[PDB]
């Protein structure tokens, strides 16, 4: 099936550096746009990052930018986020996010509590 | 026999019909829908089960209003039924950072290949209930904020502090960003600066759902 | 003088060949504009009306000058044959239903644009009516104020009060009004566009051809003044106006591109 | 605890992954190598239909293989004799957001939806010559994406909610709520015996439902986006599936996998429709570029192209005598094919 | 107009030459 | 969190689901070959019929 796993480190300092991993599976990674999506406790998911097919394309929410960067490994249907200085803020589970459409610009995809094509989260904790 | 009198009665009944689908085609014709799409909207509606429908018209001008309620987050499907919209008329509150997640709604709204030639209205609405920001946060989730000054061509209404006159046009700047980056000629965006009592809205949107007819119609000269 | 007449050997030239390549590249365009169904909108069937007016502007002068018997056994003074009577009334018909479509192209983009909704159905068959009737009603006044009160030498050197401007006032009303909406126009997409002076230039340069723009320059000067300069304009370019305009509302228009592309595949 | 059944989860997925690989003992492509191609099936336009307004959404076949329902978003069911192009009727829509259209074995009744959450089932053979509004079917809680009759007195309906319902249209209650999916039940197929549907959904997904137990009986999953289209193989044991993904998949409930997948690499479009010839041996996909491909089921090889739509085509449908293929799209014109 | 002004000033200059 | 309420539908539902029995491949394209085959004749798609039954008759 369409498949996404996220890796990264549940704990942290503040001001540390990290880095997520996704694995994806089941789909035809260098034809679908990546997101990264995060939801802090208690709050609706926010956008983070997100990474054109071909890794040219790319943007970040403000009090991201600079702070991550994002890339991605077309040839081991992998994603990265790296992270520096990791602020308070910043702890919240982070969800790998894949478009739902190949080739296409568009996504809808931050949709809470329903959303395929959206991987389990990896804890991230400041 | 019976054939021929079966065509003729056939024939009389799709004669009606033809006169009535010809009857309703002016109608379809001469009624503009829009669609009201928020990311602020009893604002943008008590001034002017599903889907739901607002029926007004400015200057004989009949336009018709649908508001997408009681459907999921999950835009992506039902959204592409209004590609034959006059405009998406996208109300995004001043006010997670909601900014972002209706930013990101339109460039998707934008981007779209089935949504391209539908215009969007942006009424950028609460702008004084939130937006007259008098604290001694778009500065913290838009970090760039820091760097842009009021633009020159600002047309302020007074009593809108400068803070105001920033904070707006900075959105504004963001979603036209958006839009120039990725559309030309084909959809258009019309920013608007809108407030929870500034009423005469409904004027402003029947201006640009005419400035796009008139758009598509040099469009077909092949005049633009 | 013998000079002369190499003069207006060269123009009548021009006026026969390029009238011919207007009419065949029209023709086709025309062919074009009907067999293609996507194409049947209310804005292809004014302009297939108005290529229809110039196939009768180009045939219609073909048919004055085979009516003009040219061997010179028949002296042109003091002439008179039926043929003659009917072709120059043909040839004011036809002229006259050329403007009279220009303006209702005129009428038609600016009624598009100041409609506030976005039908025209009306409009259409009411510039159907003007564009056809008012010509035939202004050239059949003009025949029944010659051939009933002054059929006299099959009407050819006129240039007299009584019914000239029959004729002649329609085709200056036509070419001001149309110049008036042609600056309309002009304002409207100035408005549109706010580096891009490009575009407003080609609108405008797109636009002259089809709204008759052009006899502007000449249409208010009286007769006999400007000739040298009007005339090599009017005949040499408006013989090929209709293979111009062909091409930049038919040929180039990317919708017509498109359905003759997707009929070649 | 969640971690636990993610793990258990997990350890049936894997459970069924080996099944399936274990039970793929032979390749579909490699079973029917040798069976004879069917060259090339250029079909004829044989009639165009101009009634609507505005973009086709839906059309279904009757029974009797001659009328056609078309269900048009500018709230116009029309109902076409498809032997003379005649309208038998046409019939307001009070949302003009209509999505899907059904009609019925018998032909009595018709039913859309769309945007409003309701099933509309209009009456087309009451005694009083108008068409009414028999029930409205109104405990979705999302856009209804397609419907489908049982019979007369039966309605499974699909929805943008995750859920579709079997509907008794007299008691107006939902009898049974076949909940399970994970997205937008776009597409809904009945089989042959209408004791089993599957349903194609946005989470890449198509399930089998049972329509007396309302269980989920089986889930396959080798899509890569969303399902928007859906249809059984008419043996009532295989069905195939449309995608986002640009490709149409063959699915066999009882090898439980996936025997073809139908693509070319010149598709980057959408599947909008799928439909079966009634041999079996077409398939046929509408797609996001305005064009169908019909495709050897067999072989999972092109066989012609029904050209000549200006917009998507939204809708595809073949008769049940087998003798026509209806093509509505965004160009509000339906095509037949022959 | 231009083709009414052809006439005139064409048949005017065979006029002339018929003389 | 009620999560666990949907994880233990999933889970039912994949241990339902994973007790069906399953036949091989091979027997599946023999089922629908033998379909195929025996109803080909009766495809108007397939094999047109000129002049016969068409909608354009």
């Amino acid at each position: 099936q369409v498949q996404l796993q996220e890796s990264g480190g549940g704990l942290v300092q503040p001001g540390g550096s990290l880095r997520l991993s996704c694995a994806a599976s089941g789909f035809t990674f260098s034809n679908y746009k990546m997101n990264w999506v995060r939801q802090a406790p208690g709050k609706g998911l926010e956008w983070v990052s997100d990474i054109s097919q071909s890794g040219a394309s790319i943007s970040y929410t403000g009090s991201v930018k600079g702070r991550f960067t994002i890339s991605r490994d077309n040839a081991k249907n992998t994603l990265y986020l790296q992270m520096n200085s990791l602020k308070p803020e910043d702890t919240a589970v982070y969800y790998c996010a894949r478009c739902p459409a190949p080739f296409t610009r568009d996504c809808f995809d931050v949709t809470s509590t329903t959303y395929a094509y959206r991987g389990q989260g990896t804890q991230v904790t400041v | 026999e019976d054939q021929r009198n079966e065509e003729k009665a056939q024939r009389e009944a799709n004669k009606k019909i033809e006169k009535q689908l010809q009857k309703d085609k002016q109608v379809y014709r001469a009624t503009h829908r829009l669609l009201l799409l928020g990311a602020g909207k009893n604002t943008i509606v008590k001034q002017m089960s599903g889907i739901f429908e607002t029926k007004f018209q400015v200057d004989k001008v009949n336009f018709h209003m649908f508001d997408v309620g009681a459907q999921r987050d999950e835009r992506r499907k039902w959204i592409q039924c209004f590609n034959d919209v006059t405009a998406i008329i996208f109300v995004v509150a001043s006010s997670t950072n909601r900014l972002q997640a209706a930013l990101k709604l339109f460039d998707s709204i934008w981007n779209n290949k089935w949504l391209r030639d539908t215009s969007v209205i942006l009424f950028l609405n609460k702008q004084d209930l939130l937006a007259e920001k008098v604290l001694a946060k778009i500065e913290d989730y838009f970090p760039e904020f820091a760097r842009y000054t009021t633009p020159e061509d600002a047309t302020p209404e007074p009593g809108e502090d400068p803070r105001v006159t920033r904070a707006k046009y900075f959105i504004r700047d963001e979603f036209l960003r958006i839009s120039t980056a990725s559309g030309d000629g084909r959809h258009y965006c019309y920013p608007h600066f809108t407030c929870a009592v500034d009423t005469e809205n409904i004027r402003r949107v029947f201006n640009d759902c005419r400035d796009i007819i008139q758009r598509m119609h040099l469009r077909q000269y092949e005049l633009l | 003088l013998a000079e002369e007449e190499s003069y207006f050997s060269t123009v009548k030239i021009i006026y026969t060949v390029g009238h011919s390549i207007s009419i065949v590249a029209l023709f086709v365009a025309i062919t074009i504009l009907v067999a293609l169904r996507r194409l049947h909108c209310p804005r292809n069937y004014v302009h297939t009306q108005l290529f229809t007016t110039f196939i009768l502007k180009a045939g219609a002068v073909f048919l004055k000058d085979a009516a003009l018997f040219h061997s010179d056994d028949t002296d042109h003074c003091s002439f008179s044959t039926v043929l003659c009577k009917v072709s120059v009334a043909a040839s004011h018909f036809a002229t006259m239903t050329n403007f009279s479509w220009l303006l209702a192209e005129a009428v038609y983009l600016n009624c598009l644009l100041a409609s506030t909704s976005p039908s025209s159905r009306r409009a259409f068959w009411w510039l159907v009516l003007a564009g056809w009737g008012l010509p035939v009603l202004f050239t059949g006044t003009w025949v029944s104020c010659k051939l009933a009160f002054e059929d006299i030498a099959c009407w050819d050197l006129d240039d007299t009060s009584p019914y000239w401007w029959i004729i002649k006032g329609p085709i200056v009303l036509s070419v001001g009004v149309n110049f008036g909406l042609f600056l309309n126009i002009i304002r409207i997409l100035v408005r549109k566009l706010e580096s891009q002076y490009w575009r407003l230039s080609k609108s405008t340069l797109f636009l002259i051809p089809l709204f008759g723009i052009h006899y502007i320059i000449f249409n208010f000067l009286p007769d006999n003044a400007g000739l040298g300069i009007r005339l090599p304009l009017e005949l040499g370019l408006g013989s090929f106006q209709g293979f111009i305009v062909a091409i930049l509302y038919c040929f180039l228009n990317q919708e017509v591109r498109t359905e003759i592309s997707r009929k070649w595949h | 605890e969640l971690d636990q059944l993610r793990q258990e989860a997990e350890q049936l997925k894997n459970q069924i992954r080996d099944a399936r690989k274990a039970c793929a003992d032979a390749t579909l492509s490699q079973i029917t190598n040798n069976i004879d191609p069917v060259g090339r099936i250029q079909m004829r336009t044989r009639r165009t239909l101009r009634g609507h307004l505005a973009k086709i959404y839906a059309m279904h076949w009757g029974t009797d293989s001659r009328l056609l329902v078309s269900a048009s978003q500018d709230g116009k069911l029309i109902i076409w004799d498809s032997y003379t192009t005649n309208k038998v009727h046409a019939i307001p829509l009070r949302s003009s957001w209509v999505m899907t259209c059904a009609y019925a074995p018998s032909g009595n009744y018709v039913a859309c939806g769309g945007l409003d959450n309701i099933c509309s089932i209009y009456n087309l053979k009451t005694r009083e010559g108008n068409v009414r509004v028999s029930r409205e079917l109104a405990g979705h809680t999302g856009y209804l994406s397609c419907c489908r009759f049982l019979d007369d007195n039966q309605i499974v309906t699909s929805s943008g909610d995750t859920t579709c319902a079997l509907w008794d249209i007299e008691t107006g209650q939902q009898t049974t709520t076949f909940t399970g999916h994970t997205g937008d039940v776009m597409s809904l197929s009945l089989a042959p015996d209408t004791r089993l549907f599957v349903s194609g959904a946005c989470d890449a997904s198509a399930k089998l439902w049972d329509v007396r137990e309302g269980m989920c009986r089986q889930t396959f999953t080798g899509h890569e986006s969303d399902i928007n289209a859906i249809c059984f193989f008419p043996n009532g044991n295989a069905f195939a599936t449309g995608s986002d993904d640009a490709t149409c998949r063959l699915f066999d409930l009882r090898a439980d996998q996936e025997l073809m997948t139908y693509s070319h690499d010149n598709i980057i479009c959408g599947i909008t429709s799928v439909s079966f010839s009634k041999s079996g041996r077409l398939l046929l996909a509408g797609y996001d570029d305005f064009n169908c491909n019909v495709w050897d089921a067999l072989k999972a090889d092109r066989a012609g192209v029904l050209a000549g739509h200006d917009n998507r085509v939204s809708c595809l449908g073949v008769t049940d005598d087998g003798m026509a293929v209806a093509t509505g799209s965004w160009d509000s014109f339906l095509k037949i094919w022959n | 107009y231009a083709d009414a002004i052809f006439t005139n000033s064409y048949r005017k200059v065979l006029g002339q030459l018929s003389a | 969190t009620a999560s666990i309420a949907q994880a233990r539908k999933l889970v039912e539902q994949l241990k339902m689901e994973a007790n069906i029995d399953r036949i091989k491949v091979s027997k599946a394209a023999a089922d629908l070959m033998a379909y195929c085959e025996a109803h080909a004749k009766e495809d108007p798609l397939l094999t047109p019929v000129p002049a016969s039954e068409n909608p354009f008759r």
